[PDB]
């Protein structure tokens, strides 16, 4: 697994965008749109 | 409302990004497989030799 | 680093919660990379980070 393999200097950098702020960005496309 | 259901009867919908996640782990698994192969070496542990 | 039974292995031998077979040896994962060694004095595991 991605977080089982941090054995051999496997490291998964965080992303940049959280998943609420890519909600958010999706909620607000959404009501500029409707 | 049948878009969820789409979605809750159907399991294949996502496919594409269960292929990405699987591709990306397989590859990551293999690259950490391939330390412990001799590659024509006495062993593969370092402290051995 | 610990010399366990002929591992040298470089790790923190922390405590582990997790129920093993009774004859007790050498632990392992899914990447054929050991995470838990026995302690052969007291019958406890040790995890290995
Ligand atoms: C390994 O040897 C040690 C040394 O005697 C044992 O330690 C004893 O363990 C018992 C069981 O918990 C205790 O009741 C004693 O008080 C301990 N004594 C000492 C001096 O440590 C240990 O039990 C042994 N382990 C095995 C698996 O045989």
């Amino acid at each position: 697994l991605i977080c089982a393999q941090k054995f051999n200097g496997l490291t998964v950098l965080p992303p940049l965008l959280t998943d609420e702020m890519i909600a958010q960005y999706t909620s607000a496309l959404l009501a500029g749109t409707i | 409302g049948k878009i969820q259901d789409s979605l809750s009867s159907t399991a294949s919908a996502l496919g594409k990004l269960q292929d990405v996640v699987n591709q990306n782990a397989q590859a990551l698994n293999t690259l950490v497989k391939q330390l412990s192969s001799n590659f024509g070496a006495i062993s593969s542990v370092l402290n051995d030799i | 680093n610990f010399n366990f039974n002929g591992l040298t292995g470089t790790g923190v031998l922390t405590e582990s919660n997790k129920k093993f077979l009774p004859f007790q040896q050498f632990g392992r994962d899914i990447a054929d990379t050991t995470d838990a060694v026995r302690d052969p004095q007291t019958l406890e595991i040790l995890d290995i980070t």
